[PDB]
Parts: structure tokens; sequence; C-alpha cells
């Protein structure tokens, strides 16, 4: 939404509830920033 | 399935 | 220890040994709630299910806090494997033999 | 690219900049729609922000419902407004700051000390650090002059909700948004982390609103419900109020007006804005569209038992399961539960086709979904579905899987599911079962799994649910199935064992006068998979004859050992050794059972170092579920053999009794009565430490109890003691030796929270008695028994007595759930790690070693590591 | 299909064609009307 | 408890069942459009061929006739607020024979229409029982 | 009303019946009682909701466990048939 | 290059080599260890391979 | 004895045992993975069961699979356990 | 109603004696190839005053089986009140239902 076609993005499974409160957290003036993580434990 | 390659 | 052996009901001594040695862990004694649970924490999405507030949530927002996902609340709240029981186990195997 | 995991969230507040730049249009608009049009450019239903309907493309995305996620508006407020959450930390952004330079008004160089020191210890110790900023804030705004531009700082104090009004000497004056905002754009970066707020992440700015974010359609769907006119929620209705107030405002500032009015819609807006975010706010009218009732916003949205966190988070309803009364079946074994043929055809297990298990997945497919057993879908390796509803000819699509195929097969039996009782205490409350499939509408469960249920079949309910994965499957039955979990872990001891028929059972089986026939034999074993040699009858002439004895020892392992009493062993019977004439003492060497009963010290559940006890920890959870399986049925079949009823004949008592029971209530009566008599005219010496008037009632209540007690003796002395009552009292089935006096004599003196009746009239509890009257029978002392029936006054007092129990269930309930919740979210996060020690999952210590000696309560026997007496007995007790 | 008027429980028969402006009996003048059991064989189970 | 299972097939505890169900042809005065109870031939809201296939030529289901899960005891239509289907079906789960159909007007020339559904109980597995003593 | 056969050996029969109950099954374990050479003989009926019995002979290895069941079947029709030729006498 | 290579549980019974060179030349458009670890929810093996 | 004794014994006994965990775990692997593939190690035709749960509890009893446990201990020390009986 | 008219005809007994030797049992085929079935018939109204129907009035197609007692009160008919049915009959075992016992 943001950077357009200049970042990489990437698909992570989560519950739908938890996507509808991130939602309605941005509906306020919070902004929550997922920090992504590798899926694959090296070592 | 991920691959983490680096160089 | 005696308001259980009064009513009659029989618990071992190690859960209460448990419970005592986790309610004064700070050098003093804590409410083991509001005060105990918030205390030590160090989560933020725990604490605002625990209690359905967002002052919580706004608190974090002002001060910039960050959540690392620790405990076993907030894993399951967004639909991580938690990492007691089988989460512990690690596991490695040799497709090659067979 | 690779598919990732949540790492963690990094909160913060969201930059005006960066509202306008996520924004795809601008809200300009004050009609929600004209004609029906919907599509409106600019309105809140504006299309690009999302779609709802089925059939339709986003016009941002070309996606549909399925992978459309909603995208956010911006609208550009003319005035700035406050947000009312954030209220609070801008007061500590005013009272501990310069107004004029925008610097805090603490001096330079311990200023610069405190923050080398924050920074030092800001990530180590954050109480310390939080203390330190609170110390520091503290001692700022008790300063009323500026060090660095040296000008004297006035003080501010706030008023609810959010309005701040400055002293300024004088004509108290109040704050307006754009200042404060102004005010607190000035204060420098490493002055804002000082005070534990995060520069680049939480600007203080950013905290007064000037761009306002729209949420899509997508959180804010329009309900079509009732067969009308669809029914818009309480956001859209708020979000277009702003929106109109917000032009009007505009309009009326830039044609020209009275600053006054401006101001006054200036906080209208600002109202508006803050019962969108909460509409709760105290001391404020609750915002209400068109029928009178309040709305809901973003904080009602969030809150309660039924908002996000604990409704749709923490909590959420789920498929594959199922809720239906439960009714008995001791036919079943302790890990199995029977449902109806109802129940297993709707309910479906996801089996994948291998080359092993294919013949038996063709027949499943062979049979439709309306024959048992069958299947319902066939899911292709393409990943589309089929159902077999709809399928020309099924036959030939069996011959046509192979492997990798998935077909969804009803439940058959030996399936595993979970089951579960509300309001599940404790972790044993949900267990794994094994399906069996019968005929019927209820779930049946065995008579001995009820203990940890804690449940009774008064028309009690429980739920089911039915595991859909390979690893959920195989997690369930390695460690959830109901045999392994046999032991508690409160304590030491089984909760899974005999009931009260069981008991009743076993002791008649097990007395010393049971003498079976051959005949009597063969149907007694019958019910369980004994089958082999039954050996020589105990009595060979003068007719043959086995014993109860001889038929329990059967099952006994050839090793096992066992001297105890019994249960019987309280009263007369007590003989403290194995000389004795009753059947009071149980001497089991390598597995024969030479003397004693079975009852509900034998076999009883919650009954820890007990022959059973002992049995399941010396040959597994496997022989315990044998044994409760096998041996536990014959006592069954024996009392339905025998006759087990009960007759009133059991509870009257002789009238040779009857006299004698009067005669000491007469006597106690008596004594009351001088008791009261010397009291009037002083001549008592009361108890050391208590007054008068509080003796006597000691003194009332002391021979009353005695007099209980008494008359209890004399009834139980004077029955017969072997009657079936008797026997359901002493083996420990049913009933209590209290119940029994209760029966048969007095019921005694009824009380109050601990004291006698008392409420009523003056000094009287009822009309019928005189004024100022203490004795026995007008405070509740019944003197009459169940059995030959209560006056109309003592049912009053009796009445009055028990009405407590009713009342006081739920406070209990109630009380428990809040403590075991906040008791849960106490020690939620505590582990054992492979070096003994207790920890928390974020690294501290708790414990150096669990317990005292690392061992589980569950494993003890009876909170005891190894009990080295019952070593010595499993050694060498054939030869004691 | 055809009515039958309720007053005095079973009082007499009328059918659609009774086209009035309200639902009324065309004899008697009462205002509830009730359905006839549709003449046709039904088989029930004496179990 | 433990009951006779050949006293209960001669009729011991066996009962009955009754349920209603009720519509009104609202006069929608607002805009003079009204209701109507007809079939439902080609209608935005549209169920399925076989639902409406027990309704007679009046749109009411007809006296003593075996219902079932979902099928529609009284078909009417509704205008916009394109006609769409809103008809009185059989609450899901439970199936019984048609009782009582009647037919009246609500005091403004409405037309109320009302149908009671009766159904058989017999004891069994699961149904609960009491005394005069709390048991 | 089917048979099978779970188990079987020389002096061990465990033969399932589906579609018979307590009339049948008493009637052939009584019989069985009486066989000599017969050391147990047992019926269960696994569930009351089925109808279907469990019959386990048990022999000395005298005489086989079919055997024994056969002699048995044999003397219930023969008391059945003294039975039928006595009632119709009065 | 240093990587990780998902072998899925039908090619197992086989050295891992010429597996893990298959998936690796499979889709792009080398000593694997002989070892690899198990993932939550998934059979396949995660091997580290320089390629 | 490093801090205490009790956690030596501790240690000691769990050196060459399986915890219920970690057998659940492995079989729970083992069983997703004949789920698709992944051929028998044992002769599943005298097995009772078909299922892919009985295979795997018979496969680790036998001691056939090549698996390994990795404890790691929260000092750093990790530890190899071997459920192949070779 | 239907089903407790339905059941309290199943309940009353009838002359089973002479139909053993001419109708077929159930162990025989018996659902279909009519010839085993039995027909009775009742047909009654009231006219002004109310009417209890008896057992004597169920008319049966074959005259060797009939009711045992013909004064078993069925039903109590109001005024302008009618009952038209007809009614099959075939042998069983009070296995399948306890209407077949004959004790
Ligand atoms: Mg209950
Ligand atoms: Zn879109
Ligand atoms: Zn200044
Ligand atoms: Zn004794
Ligand atoms: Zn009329």
């Amino acid at each position: 939404p943001v950077h357009g076609d200049k970042s990489v993005l990437h698909p992570v499974t989560v519950s739908y509830a938890f996507k509808l409160l991130i939602q309605e957290l941005m509906s306020m003036v919070i902004s929550p920033r997922l920090i992504l993580g590798e899926k694959v434990n090296l070592g | 399935m991920s691959y983490s390659l680096k160089t | 220890k005696k308001v259980l052996e009064e009513q009659g009901l029989d618990v071992d001594m190690r859960h209460i040994v448990l419970v005592s040695d986790i309610m004064t862990r700070t050098g003093d004694i804590r409410q083991i709630g509001r005060h105990g649970v918030t205390g030590e924490k160090s989560s933020v999405l725990a604490r605002a299910a625990f209690e359905v507030t967002v002052k919580h949530l706004l608190d974090a927002a002002a001060r910039g806090e960050r959540e690392e996902f620790k405990g076993v609340i907030e894993n399951i709240i967004i639909g991580q494997p938690i990492r007691l029981g089988t989460g512990i186990v690690e596991l490695t195997m040799k497709p090659n033999m067979r | 690219m690779s598919e990732k995991i949540i790492r963690g969230v990094k909160f913060g507040v969201l930059s005006p900049n960066e509202i306008r730049q996520m924004s795809v249009t601008a809200i300009i608009t004050s009609e929600v729609y004209d004609e029906d049009g919907t599509p409106i450019e600019g309105g809140v239903m504006d299309p690009k922000l999302g779609v709802i309907e089925p059939g339709q493309k986003c016009p941002v995305c070309g996606n549909t419902l399925a992978g459309c996620p909603g995208h956010f508006g911006h609208i550009e407020l003319i005035k700035p407004v406050i947000h009312i959450g954030y209220v609070k930390h801008i007061y500590d952004f005013l009272r501990s700051t310069c107004w004029r330079c925008g610097r805090i008004k603490i001096k330079e160089q311990d200023l610069e000390r405190y923050k080398r020191i924050y920074n030092a210890i800001k990530l180590r110790w954050p109480s310390a650090a939080r203390r330190l900023v609170e110390y520091i804030k503290k001692i700022s705004i008790k300063n009323l002059e500026c060090p660095h531009c040296g000008e004297k700082q006035f003080k501010i104090k706030l008023e609810k909700p959010y309005n701040f009004n400055e002293e300024r000497n004088g004509s108290i004056v109040k704050l307006s948004p754009s200042e404060i905002r102004d005010r607190l754009e000035r204060i420098p970066d490493s002055d804002v982390e000082l005070l534990g707020y995060d520069p680049k992440s939480s600007r203080p700015e950013w905290m007064i609103l000037t761009v306002l974010p729209v949420p899509p359609i997508t959180i804010r769907p329009s309900i079509t419900i009732e067969s009308g006119i669809r029914a818009e929620d309480d956001l859209t209705h708020k979000l277009v109020d702003i929106i109109r107030l917000n032009e009007r405002l505009k309009e009326s500032i830039e044609a020209g007006a009275p600053q006054l009015i401006i101001e006054d819609l200036w906080d209208l807006l600002q109202y508006h804005v803050a019962t969108y975010f909460d509409n709760e706010i105290p001391g404020l009218p609750p915002a209400k569209h068109r029928s009178g009732r309040p709305l809901r916003t973003l904080a009602q949205r969030l809150k309660g038992k039924e908002g996000r966190f604990r409704g749709n988070l923490s909590g959420k309803r789920v498929d594959f399961s199922a809720r239906t009364v439960i009714s008995p079946d001791p036919n079943l074994s302790i890990d199995e539960v029977g449902i109806p043929y109802t129940i297993a055809r709707m309910l479906t297990v996801p089996e994948r086709v291998t080359n092993i298990n294919i013949e038996r997945i063709r027949q499943y497919i062979i049979n439709g979904p309306d024959k048992w057993p069958g299947a319902n879908y066939v899911i292709k390796p393409d990943g589309r579905r089929i159902d077999l509803r709809y399928v020309k000819d099924r036959k030939e699509l069996a011959s046509s899987i192979t492997a990798g195929y998935v077909v969804e097969r009803h439940l058959v039996d030996g399936d595993v599911v979970l089951f579960n009782r509300q309001p599940s205490l404790h972790r044993i409350s949900m267990m794994a079962h094994k399906v069996r499939v019968l005929p019927g509408r209820t779930f049946r469960l065995n008579l001995l799994d009820c203990p940890p249920y804690n449940a009774d079949f008064d028309g009690d309910e429980m739920n089911l649910h039915v595991p859909q994965s390979e690893e959920a499957i195989a997690e369930a039955r390695e460690l959830m199935l109901v045999h392994k979990n046999i032991i508690t872990p409160r304590y030491g001891g089984p909760i899974i064992g005999g009931g009260q028929d069981y008991i009743s059972g076993a002791y008649l089986l097990s007395v010393k006068t049971t003498l079976l026939t051959v005949e009597e034999v063969a149907t007694i074993l019958g019910v369980t998979d004994f089958v082999g040699e039954l050996g020589e009858p105990a009595i060979l002439a003068p007719k043959p004859y086995y014993t109860g004895k001889q038929v329990i020892s059967l099952f006994l392992p050839k090793d096992f050992n066992f001297h105890g009493p019994a249960n019987i062993s309280k009263g007369p019977r007590a003989c403290k050794d194995e000389i004795c004439p009753h059947d009071s003492f149980i001497v089991i060497k390598n597995g024969l059972l030479l003397e004693g009963v079975f009852d509900k010290k034998a076999i009883g559940n919650q009954q820890p170092e007990s022959m059973l006890h002992w049995s399941i920890r010396e040959y597994g959870t496997e022989y315990g579920k044998w044994l409760m399986d096998n041996v536990f049925k014959m006592f069954i079949r024996f009392l339905e053999m025998r006759g087990f009823t009960m007759t009133l004949e059991d509870i009257t008592i002789p009238d040779e009794a009857q006299n004698e029971i009067t005669t000491k209530i007469k006597e106690g009566y008596s004594q009351v009565d001088e008791y009261i008599r010397k009291f009037n005219e002083g001549q008592l010496e009361p108890i050391p430490g208590r007054t008068i008037e509080e003796s006597l009632e000691s003194y009332i209540l002391d021979t009353l109890d005695k007099l209980r007690k008494v008359a209890g003796e004399i009834a139980t002395k004077y029955l017969d003691p072997f009657n079936n009552v008797y026997i359901m009292a002493i083996t420990g089935a049913r009933g209590s030796e209290l119940n029994i006096t209760q029966m048969t004599a007095l019921l005694g003196q009824q009380s109050v929270r601990g004291e006698r009746i008392r409420r009523g009239y003056r000094e009287r509890t009822l009309s019928l008695f005189k004024y100022g009257d203490i004795a026995p029978e007008a405070r509740g002392f019944v003197k009459n028994s169940f059995m030959r029936g209560l006056s109309p006054y003592e049912m009053f007092f009796h009445a009055a007595g028990g009405r407590e129990g009713l009342v006081d269930t739920a406070v209990k309930t109630s009380q428990s759930g809040y403590m075991q919740r906040r008791l849960i979210n106490a020690l939620s996060d505590l582990r054992i790690e492979y070096d003994g020690t207790v920890r928390s999952l974020y690294g501290d210590i708790v414990q150096v070693v669990y317990g005292d000696d690392a061992v589980h309560p569950m494993y003890s026997a009876h909170s005891k590591s190894v009990n080295v007496n019952r070593v010595i007995e499993r050694v060498i007790g054939w030869k004691r | 299909a055809k009515y039958r008027c309720g007053k005095c429980w079973k009082e007499l028969d009328d059918d659609q064609l009774k086209t009035l402006p309200g639902v009324r009996c065309p004899y008697c003048g009462y205002r509830i009307i009730y359905m006839v059991r549709k003449p046709t064989v039904k088989i029930v189970k004496a179990i | 408890i433990i009951m006779n299972k050949s006293s209960i097939e001669r009729g011991m505890y066996r009962s009955t069942f009754f349920r209603l169900y009720s519509t009104e042809e609202v006069k929608y005065p607002g805009g003079q459009e009204d209701k109507i109870i007809t079939p439902e031939a080609g209608v935005k809201g549209y169920k399925g061929k076989d639902y409406y296939r027990l309704l007679e030529d009046n749109g009411v289901v007809s006296p003593e006739v075996e219902v079932k899960g979902g099928d529609v005891l009284i078909g009417k239509v509704s205008p916009p607020r394109a006609k769409r289907d809103t008809s009185i079906v059989t609450r899901h789960g439970e199936n019984g024979i048609v009782d009582l159909v009647l037919i009246t007007e609500t005091l403004e020339g409405n037309k109320l229409v009302k149908v009671r559904v009766r159904d058989l109980r017999i004891p069994e597995i699961g149904d609960k029982f009491a005394t005069r003593h709390g048991q | 009303m089917e048979i099978k056969v779970i188990k079987e050996e020389q002096n061990y029969l465990e033969l399932q019946i589906d579609g018979e109950e307590h009339t049948i099954g008493n009637l052939l374990k009584g019989m069985l009682l009486k066989v000599p050479g017969v050391k147990f003989a047992a019926y269960s009926l696994p569930h009351p909701l089925i109808t279907s019995i469990t019959i386990k002979i048990l022999t000395d290895g005298s005489i086989s466990a079919r055997e024994a069941l056969i002699k048995a079947i044999e003397l219930a029709e023969n008391y059945a048939n003294l039975f039928i030729d006595e009632v119709k006498k009065i | 290059a240093k990587g990780i290579v998902r072998i899925p549980p039908e090619y197992f019974g086989q050295s891992v080599d010429e597996i893990a060179i298959k998936i690796l030349r499979q889709e792009y458009q080398a000593k694997a260890s002989e070892e690899g670890f198990i993932i939550f929810g998934d059979g396949a093996t995660y091997h580290e391979v320089e390629f | 004895m490093t801090i205490d004794k009790i956690n030596e014994i501790f240690k000691e006994n769990w050196k060459n045992k399986l915890t219920k965990y970690e057998i659940a775990r492995i079989i729970s692997a083992r069983a997703l993975q004949l789920s698709m593939g992944a051929l028998p190690l044992i002769d599943t035709s005298n097995l009772k069961s078909d299922d892919v749960i009985s295979i795997a509890e018979e496969e680790l009893k036998r001691g056939v699979l090549p698996i390994t446990i990795r404890r790691i201990y929260p000092n750093g020390q990790v530890e190899l356990i071997s459920v192949r009986k070779i | 109603y239907d089903e407790i008219l339905a059941h309290r005809l199943a309940l009353v007994p009838f002359v089973s004696d002479e139909a053993l030797e001419h109708y077929r049992p159930p162990e025989e085929c018996a659902e279909n190839c009519d010839g085993c079935y039995n027909r009775v018939y009742l047909d009654v109204e009231a006219k002004d005053q109310p009417l209890m129907i008896y057992s004597r009035d169920l008319k049966s197609e074959d005259q060797m089986i009939t009711p045992v007692s013909g004064a078993i009160p069925i039903v109590l008919l109001g005024s302008k009140q009618k009952i038209s049915l007809e009614a099959r009959l075939r042998l069983g075992y009070g296995k399948e239902h306890i209407k077949y016992s004959p004790v």
C-alpha cells in the first residue's frame, strides 16, 4: 500500500481474527508493524 | 519451503 | 496448606511451594493478578487479552513498545505453535538410510 | 521469495504523512449514496476501499472477496483535534516542558547525566528505568521556571475529558489543539526519549490529529438482515457525521462568522471525533443514531466477553464438533465413547489414500453418504472436491482412485475423539476417547469415567471434537488417552475407580459367607473375558462349592502382596491384626485373597494407597485398565444375581428404643431449663474470658449436641447390624452415620450461620411461642426424625436452616472461576528444563530444582517419592 | 382450495370462487375460516 | 432410571408437540404497494422447485401433510424497498404433520395466516422423568 | 441369523451368533453344562442394544468343542419334541 | 552458495545428492548434509547444501 | 555435583531415556511422513491395523527409525540421542 | 389424531386361530404377493349427539378373523363428525412389536 512495487512481499498463514484486529487497530492511530522471520530454523 | 541462499 | 486441609481437600505440597515461590519472586509480596501478571508479563497482546481493555495497547503505541512473542498466549492468538510439551523437541532424520 | 512467520510486532503512532500516503482515495463528499448508488465517488461507500458483495471485482485490485484486503482512506481535517485515548500522555508532555523553547525545565548537566544513566540501564532493568523517568517527570513538574531560556512557567490543570485550562495570572485560558500541537512540535528527540518514549516511532505532535484514517468496508460491512433495507453499522454513521461537520466548519470559516460559533463548532467536531474513537466516555451523552440506543464504536468493538479478545481471539467457535446429552453404559471400556449413527455419518475424518489402505477406502467409497460405514467427499490430488451425493456411479469411481487421493469417511470404531464437559476445571476434564457407534441418540459414558468429568446423569450434556490431521490424532492418542490418566496430578491417587454399586457388589461377593455353585460361577464369569481352568472348588464335600474370594483371586497377579484394613474396620470390628473373627482385615499373599472384603478402601476412587493404587503403580495403566474392565463387571452381575433393595423396615426402630430416646430428650430439656432458670437469678459462673449471655448459649449448644450424639448411638445400637442401609453406610457406597442418625433418630439442632434461628418477631421467632422464650423448641431444635415426621414449626425451622445451600453455590463457582483465571494467567509460561530447573519462557529461574527432589506429583505414591514400607511389603509380604 | 366456516366449528363449506372484499363467510359473515383435509388416501403405520 | 419398553410400546408416556408459524400481508401505506400470498414461479430470492411442491393454488399448505426439514409452508412475495421471495419455511432439523391452517383478518383488512404443525414424541434413551419428591 | 468363528482349537471354541438373544443362549449353555467332557461353557451378550451372542466352550480334549455343541443341540431338540408330544396329550 | 533444500517424503530411501541436485535445478530460472531436521506440520526433510 | 546432587541424578536418569513428548513428536512426524510416500521400514502384512499411526508405533517400538533428537541444555550444551538400536 | 387412532386399532386383539394355516408367516416372504394381508373397514358418522365407536363396528373382509371382544371403546365422536378408514392385518412375532404377543 505504501511501497508500491519497490518492496518484496511474503505470505504468512494467520488467524483472520488477528488480521481484523490489525486492521481495526490501524483504524485508530496505532500503527502495528509485523516483523517477519524465517520459517526454517537454520541449525 | 525455504532456501535462505547466500553468496 | 491450613486452608486446604480444613476443608478436607488433598493438594500436593509441591504446587503450594511453586505458587508461593512465584508470588514472592521480586523481593516482596506481589498480588498474583494485576501485579503478578502484568509485572512480569513482558507481552502486550497477552496483557491486553487478560483484561479486555485498549489502555495497554494505547500505552504501548505511545511508548513505542515491541513484542517478541516469547510466551504461549500470544503465539496461540496469532497462530504459532507453543514451546511447551512437544514444542520443546527437535528432530533430525537421515532419509538416505532407507 | 520465501514463506515466513511473524516474529514480532512494533507499535507506534501512525504519522499523518504516512496516513496520507497509505490511503487510496480522499473522502470529500458527505452523502453515503445517491438513488441507491453506493459506488458514488468520494463517499464512505466508495468501491475503491473494498468489496463485500459476492460478485464484484475491487477497482484497486483485480480480486474478489477471497483475496481482497481492505483499503484505507484519508480525511483531511481543517482544524486539528486531539486523540481522547492519548490525552494523559500529552498531559505529561505539557507540565514537564517549557512552553516557549520546548525543552525540559531541568538544568543541563544533571539532565545529561540522567539520560546517560537511562540509556545505560534502559533495557537491562526496565522497572528501574520506569522509576527513573517517573522521578525525572516528578522533579520537572514541580519547577516553575525554565533554566534554558530563563522564563517563568505557569501551571496547567487537567479538566475531564479533554480540555486543558491553564492559569495565566488570573482569567483561566482555554487551550486550543493548534497551539498545543505547536508547543509539542518543539520538543527535541533527545529529550522526548528521556521521558520514556520513542522519537522515531511515536512523535508527540503526531499524537494531535490532522488527518483521519477511513477504515474499509470489510471492517464495517452493510447488513441486509430482516429482508428489508440494508442496515448500516455505527462506524459509517459516526464517520459521515464527522465528515459533514468537517464541511460545515470549513464553509463557515471560509464564509466569515464570529469566532464564538466557530469555536463552539470546533468543540462539536472534537466531540464527534472523541465519541467515534470511544463512545462510553464518562460524563458525556452517548451517541444514538435512530432508535435511541447508544452506538458501539472502536473501543466497544474490543471489550467485554463478546468483543475481539475474548470472543474471537482467546476463544472461538470451531467446526467438526457436537454436543449431546449423556447416558450411562457399563458395557464400554474405560476409554470408549458411544456415539449415535447420525453424528457418525455427519462428522468425518480425512484419510489419505496409500498403497496399504486402498481396498478399505474403496469399500468406504462404494457405500454412499447414507450408508455406514461410508464417505461424504472425495478430494482429487488436483485439489477439487467431489460430493458423493451427486455422483452418477461411485462403483467405478471407487476403482478409479489411486494413491494421493483424500477421502472424507464417516467415523468408525476405534477412531480417536476429544470428549469434554464444561466448565473444564482441570486438565483431565477433556480426554481422548475411542469411538463406538451404537443405536440411540445420546453419548454413552462408562460409570467409572464420571469422577474425572464430575458428571452425573441428571440431564447433563457433553461436547465432542474430531481432530482432522494426522499429527493432532497421533498426539491425542499418545498423550490424552483415558487409561493413561488414571492417577490425578493433584496428589498420588487414582481418580478413576469404583463407584457405588461396585462397592456394594464387591462387599457382597467378598464376604466370608458367599458360596457359589458351578453354574453360578459360570454365570458370573460369563460377563468377563476370562476363559480357562477354574481349578478345584474351595469346598469338595458334601457339595462342591466355590467362594467369592476364589473367583476374585483368578484376576490378581501371582506376585501381589497386600496387608491392610478395610473400610468396615472402624466400629466394633476393629481387630487391628490378622487374627480377626470378622472380615475386617485384608490379607493377600502371592495373588491369593485369603481374608478380608473389598470396599471403598480397596477399590474405591480417590483412595490413595489402596490395593488398586498399588496394583496400578506396579503393573501399569495397562493392568489397571484390564482389571477395571474385567473384575468390575462381576460385582454388578453378582449384585443383580442376589437382591439389593431398600425397605422401610431398615429405618424403623422398635418402640423400646423410642422410649429411651424420649427419656434422654426429657433429661436434656430439664438440664437446659435448669441452666436458663439459674441464669435469670445470677448464680452462673461464666467461662473465663467470656461474658454472661455468652456462656449460656455455649452451655445450651453443648448439651444439645451431646443429646444428639447419645440419641444417634442409641438408635444405632438397637437397629439391625446387617441391613442394606447399614451396609451402604459402612462400606462407603452411599450415606453416612449422620444420615442414619437423622433418619432413625432426632435430626438435632438447626442453625443459620452457625447460630440458632432468631430472626422473626420481637423476642420470638414465630408467633406460636411466648415472648422471650429461649427454650430448645423455640429456637430450632428438632426432636423428631424423617421416618417419624416433623411438626409444622419443625418443618419451618428445617427449611430456614437448609436455605443457605441453595444460595452459596453460584457465589462459590464464580469466585473459583475468577481466581483460577488469574492464577492461570500468572503461571502460564513456566517450563521444566533438561537440567531439572523450573524456568519461565523469558529465561529467568523460579526454582533450582522442581519441588525439592524433582518428583512429579502424578508419579508419586501419594505425595511421596517412594514408600519404603510398601517396597518391603512387596518383597517379603508372603511370609509375614 | 376449499374452506370451512369457523362459526360453530364445522359449519359449512366454501371454495376459492367466493370473491369478497375481505376474508368472510358468505353465509354467516364470520371472519375466521379454515382449510379442508384435501381428500386423498393417507397411509399411516400403526407402530 | 430403567423403563419398560413393552409398556412404552403400549403408549404409556407418549406425547405430541405442537409448533406454530404465522404471517401477515402488510399493506405498506407509505408507498401503496401491497403484499400477496402466491407461489413464486419467477422471483428474485427463489429457493427451489421441489420446496414449493406442498403449497396449494392459494400458496398455503393444506392440513394433514408430511412436512420435513425446510419445506415452505406459506408462500408470499415482497415488493422491493424486483419482487423478493419471503416465504415461511419449516425450521431446520425438525419435521411433523401439518395440523391446522387458519386464515383471518387483522382488524385492517390485512390477511393473517396461521399454520400449526404437530409431531409425535415417543420416550427413548435420554428423556427426563421426575417424581413429586425430587428424583 | 449368521454364525462366525472367532477362535477354534480341538478343545476350545468361540462362536458369535447374530440374530439371537438369551432365549437360545441360556438353553445352549444349560445343555452344554450337562454334556460329559465339557469343562467350561458360557454365553455373553456384548451389548443389550445389539441382537447377538457369543458362546465360549472349553473341553478337556476327550470331545471336540463343535461335537459338544452338536450334542447340546441334539439334547435341546429331544426335550422340545418330548414337550410337544406331552402337551398334546392334555 | 549455501542454502536449504527440501526433500519430500516420496523421495526417501535414496542418497541425498541426486535428489538435492534435482530440486535445485528443477525450479531455478553440491555436497548436501546427510541429515536434515523436521519442522512442525510438514514431513519433508530440510538439508543444508553447498551448491 | 555441579550445583546440586538432585540435578545430577535427574540428568543421569534422563541421559538415555525418551520423554513421552519426544515419543509423541516422533510418532506424529512418522505418521505424517507415511501418509504421503515414505514406504514403511517394516513388513506391513502381519500388522493388525493398516492405518499410519499403528505402523509408526510399530516402527518406533522395533527401533528402525533413523531419527535423532537434539537436547539443548540451558547453558548451551547439546546432546544427541538416537532411537535406532543398531 | 391419525397416529393415535392407528395405535388404538393396532392394540385391538383379533382371533388369529384359524389364520395360522391360511396366511404366510413373517419368517417367509409374507411385503408383497397379496394373499397374506387381511382387510378391515371402519366407516362411522355421528348425526346430532356424541356417539361412542366400539370394536363391533369393524367390518372384516375375511369372516373368520374378528375382534376378540365387541365392547372395546375406540373413539368418541362429537356432533357432525365422521371417520372412514381401512386397515391391513398380517401375522407377526412379539419380538418385532409387543402388539403381536399372544399372552
Ligand atoms: Mg448431571
Ligand atoms: Zn481490493
Ligand atoms: Zn524554556
Ligand atoms: Zn474385625
Ligand atoms: Zn358460515
